[PDB]
């Protein structure tokens, strides 16, 4: 809603119903915690959208939402468990130094 | 000097180990063999 | 480092190849033709120092045999026979792929198990085209005659009838613009007295012609009737023993898609139905449309309505393919439950990719056209939000769908702080995924009076990303031979043997630091050959 950061904490919370499987994300989001008032059905699908642009989320049949099931993988396509030891070994691979 | 790695940077499993032994015969084939 | 990282194109690879396993005196010539096209024997030999007229004949017949170039011949009317050589691509990339291939013969070859040609059968891939060509009577005439070879020679039928063991002809031994010229005249054997008016027709009926005969002989390779002999005697069934024949990259390269096609499973589900997907895939190589598609190489491909004619034809084959369109019914007998069938696809049919949506209700397919496509998007944003920030994925997802995009409605659409979206954003300029495009307010296109646009470009951010790692292998190549010229003494009395105990120390670091090279060398050419669905 306003310019500075919690909404990245805000977001964290609504994934987690959707992981275990827009009306509805209405009831689920008014609990105890959240305080930001007034939560308009426009800023739902503006936030929603961003799940969608980290991959977190996926949009089907216009307005239902499933997990693009990134939490197996929160826990080759496997970034994690891939550590470099950077350090004496001269042969690793760089994105740059061909620009 | 370079920054920014390529994230493809780790050590060899067996399921490839016995996959680059094939490499290092098949050139010493061409070599020691007529060219 | 900086000699190489700036003037070198995959020239840089290709010279690096003909230097890792071959000998010295070629690498200059195999440089020397992409460097400028094509050349003759007698302009060959001026431009290259170091090399007489038949010392080049002496080299040109090596990298000849082992299917380097594709030669041509060309003859003038007062001229004698000219023989105009070009240059061949996929012949050096068996010199390329040459390790994957042996762990593709026992990865699909599975009926198999405790067999004791395990070392043999990994030997005639060695044998059949580091060699050169191949025989049938090349290995019968080795160091054993008979020697329980027919259960050798009948186990080749099993490995020649599966594919990818052609034989070789001149269609092969020439590329395939060149052998297009010859046919199109061919097809321009017409008087013109015979019906001269509507001349625009004339060109039509020559090319709706040569579009069968380019058909046909295409299929000449492909045409099993005659690459197998019926015996009468002591034996089943075996090929005809004059034939030359070698392994090519089709079945492979085909094999390499639906292996790189697997990796998406195991990302968009879980284990079990990645599991039940491998077979759905398995039956369907033998007969596909092609992946490099041979038919569009060079053309009449610059007009739309032959453009269009490119793919009204490929996708009605696709669409009614008998090689690979399965009745979803024989594939759970192939699982070392009808039921299950129509459940573990019925999440096929859910997924947001185009595989196994559209068919008849009961048979299946797996289309083909527009999946590969979006698999070229998948990795590629992956990859972006590898080496950099995972905030440049949000930016990268964000410009197809919000299409020709500003930074005021940036702040709608995504939603993050304005001190750490322009310190990436500015990081994928540099890196050619986004283009801009600026309007002016005022006259002469002024910079100030003005604003921006950016744009996806999904054509040249892709054409950066290929060459960013084809430089990116041969500079790992360089790295290996440069290994091999340290050390350079006790390698060669190493090759001599067949010991000071402290010399055996030095051996070992220089062996295990270049077996990481072949390693990560695998890693980085599985996200290489992606981009080659093109």
């Amino acid at each position: 809603e306003l310019d500075i950061e919690f909404i990245n904490s805000l977001l964290t919370i609504v994934w987690r119903f959707i992981s275990e499987n827009t009306q509805e994300i209405l009831e689920f989001i008014t609990a105890a915690q959240v305080a930001n008032v007034e939560l308009t059905p426009s800023n739902i699908r503006s936030l929603c959208e961003v799940l969608v642009y980290d991959d977190k989320l996926e949009k089907v049949t216009h307005d239902c939402y499933r997990v693009t099931l990134e939490s197996i993988l929160q826990m080759i396509f496997n970034y994690f468990k891939m550590f470099p030891a950077s350090k004496h070994d001269k042969e690793v691979v760089y994105f740059d130094e061909w620009t | 000097f370079p920054s920014i790695p390529l994230p493809i940077n780790g050590p060899i499993t067996n399921k490839e180990r016995s996959l680059a032994v094939k490499y290092i015969n098949f050139g010493k084939t061409v070599k020691d063999g007529p060219f | 480092s900086l000699e190489q990282r700036t003037l070198n194109p995959d020239l840089f690879l290709y010279k690096e190849l003909v230097k890792a396993h071959l000998g010295e005196r070629a690498a200059s010539v195999i440089g020397m033709l992409v460097a400028l096209g094509r050349l003759s024997v007698r302009e060959l030999v001026e431009k290259i120092d170091g090399m007489d007229v038949d010392s080049v004949k002496t080299t040109l017949v090596s990298l000849t045999q082992l299917r380097c170039v594709k030669y041509l011949q060309e003859t003038a009317i007062s001229g004698k026979k000219t023989t105009y050589y070009y240059y061949n691509e996929e012949g050096i990339h068996i010199l390329l792929y040459s390790g994957l291939i042996i762990d593709e013969i026992i990865t699909q070859m599975r009926v198999n198990d405790e067999e004791e040609h395990k070392q043999l059968v990994a030997e005639i891939v060695q044998n059949v085209i580091s060699l050169g060509s191949l025989t049938v009577e090349d290995y019968l005439s080795s160091v054993t005659s008979d020697s329980m070879k027919y259960t050798i020679s009948s186990l080749f039928v099993q490995l020649c009838e599966m594919g990818y063991l052609i034989q070789i002809s001149k269609l092969h031994y020439t590329p395939i613009e060149d052998l297009w010229q010859f046919l199109y005249e061919k097809h321009y054997k017409n008087i013109p007295r015979n019906s001269p008016l509507s001349d625009l027709k004339k060109r039509s009926q020559a090319k709706m012609n040569a579009k069968t005969d380019f058909a046909k002989i295409i299929n000449k390779p492909n045409e099993l009737s005659q690459i197998l002999t019926v015996d009468p005697k002591t034996s089943l069934r075996i090929v005809k023993p004059t034939v030359s024949l070698t392994i090519n990259l089709d079945r492979f390269m085909k094999g390499r898609r639906s292996k790189q096609l697997i990796n998406l499973a195991k990302t968009r589900v879980g284990s079990v139905t990645a599991q039940v997907y491998k077979i759905a895939l398995r039956l369907t190589e033998q007969k596909s449309p092609k992946i490099r598609d041979p038919l569009t190489q060079t053309g009449l491909l610059q007009d739309l309505e032959e453009a269009k004619s490119f793919q009204d034809e490929a996708e009605l084959v696709e669409e009614k393919t008998p090689g690979l369109t399965f009745n979803a019914i024989d594939l759970a007998r192939h699982l070392p439950s009808a039921s299950l069938i129509n459940s573990h696809l019925k999440i096929l049919a859910s997924s947001n990719f185009p595989f196994l949506n559209e068919t008849k209700p009961g048979v299946y397919y797996v289309p083909y056209s527009k999946l590969m496509p979006v698999l070229k998007s998948s990795v590629y944003e992956y990859v972006i939000a590898s080496t950099l920030g995972p905030s440049a994925m949000r930016l990268s997802r964000c410009i197809r769908d919000n299409k020709l995009v500003s930074e005021k409605i940036i702040n709608s659409t995504a939603l993050m702080k304005e001190k750490d979206i322009r310190s990436t954003l500015a990081s994928l300029i540099r890196y050619n995924s986004v283009e801009i495009q600026e309007v002016p307010r005022t006259a002469d296109r002024s910079a100030s009076r003005a604003v921006f646009l950016f744009r996806c470009k999904e054509t040249h951010s892709y054409n950066f990303m290929r060459q960013n790692l084809e430089w990116n292998m041969a500079n790992l190549l360089f790295k290996k031979e440069k290994l091999k010229q340290e050390n350079s003494t006790l390698l060669k009395k190493a090759n001599r043997d067949d010991l000071l105990p402290s010399e055996l120390n030095q051996l070992k670091m220089v062996n295990e630091r270049e077996l990481n090279v072949f390693a990560r060398l695998s890693r980085l050419l599985s996200l290489w050959e992606v981009f080659q669905m093109a």
